[PDB]
């Protein structure tokens, strides 16, 4: 808590570090969101939903 | 205040190029 | 006045001097005088 807190606002490179860290989760964060709403929209629409898939003949 | 800024940007720098280069599965 | 020693004024100096508002009083030919923010942003190093 505090022991990372105060390095965060007393140190640059802490904070670079910590904004490093924050853009890296941030951003999985929003593209997992961001496909769960994708899968949830468009329910049977997906390549892996088709019954016939893999039966040609 | 010379070796400790020099391991925080170390750090840095280490945790940038695990985040521009993302090698999840190099570990082995 | 012996135990203010290095270690001593660093620590008192990053509870009142860093990352700290400023007051400032400038009387006369001031326009080439920095504004609030330089001399706010002055307060910190950011290469360390």
């Amino acid at each position: 808590f505090e022991g990372f807190y105060k390095l965060i606002m007393r140190r640059n490179s802490v904070y670079v570090t910590f904004i490093i860290a924050g853009a890296f989760f941030g951003e999985r964060a929003v593209d997992y969101g961001v496909h769960k709403l994708w899968e949830r929209n468009n329910v049977g629409k997906r390549y892996e939903d088709i019954s016939v898939l893999g039966q040609r003949p | 205040i010379d070796i400790q800024a020099a391991a925080g940007w170390g750090i840095a720098a280490a945790a940038g190029a695990i985040w521009v280069v993302q090698p999840f599965g190099w570990i082995k | 006045i012996d135990a203010v020693d290095a270690s001593t004024v660093k620590r008192v100096a990053n509870k009142y001097i860093y990352d700290k508002d400023i007051a400032i009083s400038a009387i006369g030919p001031i326009q080439d005088l920095p504004d609030y923010n330089k001399f706010r942003r002055r307060t910190y190093w950011n290469r360390y």
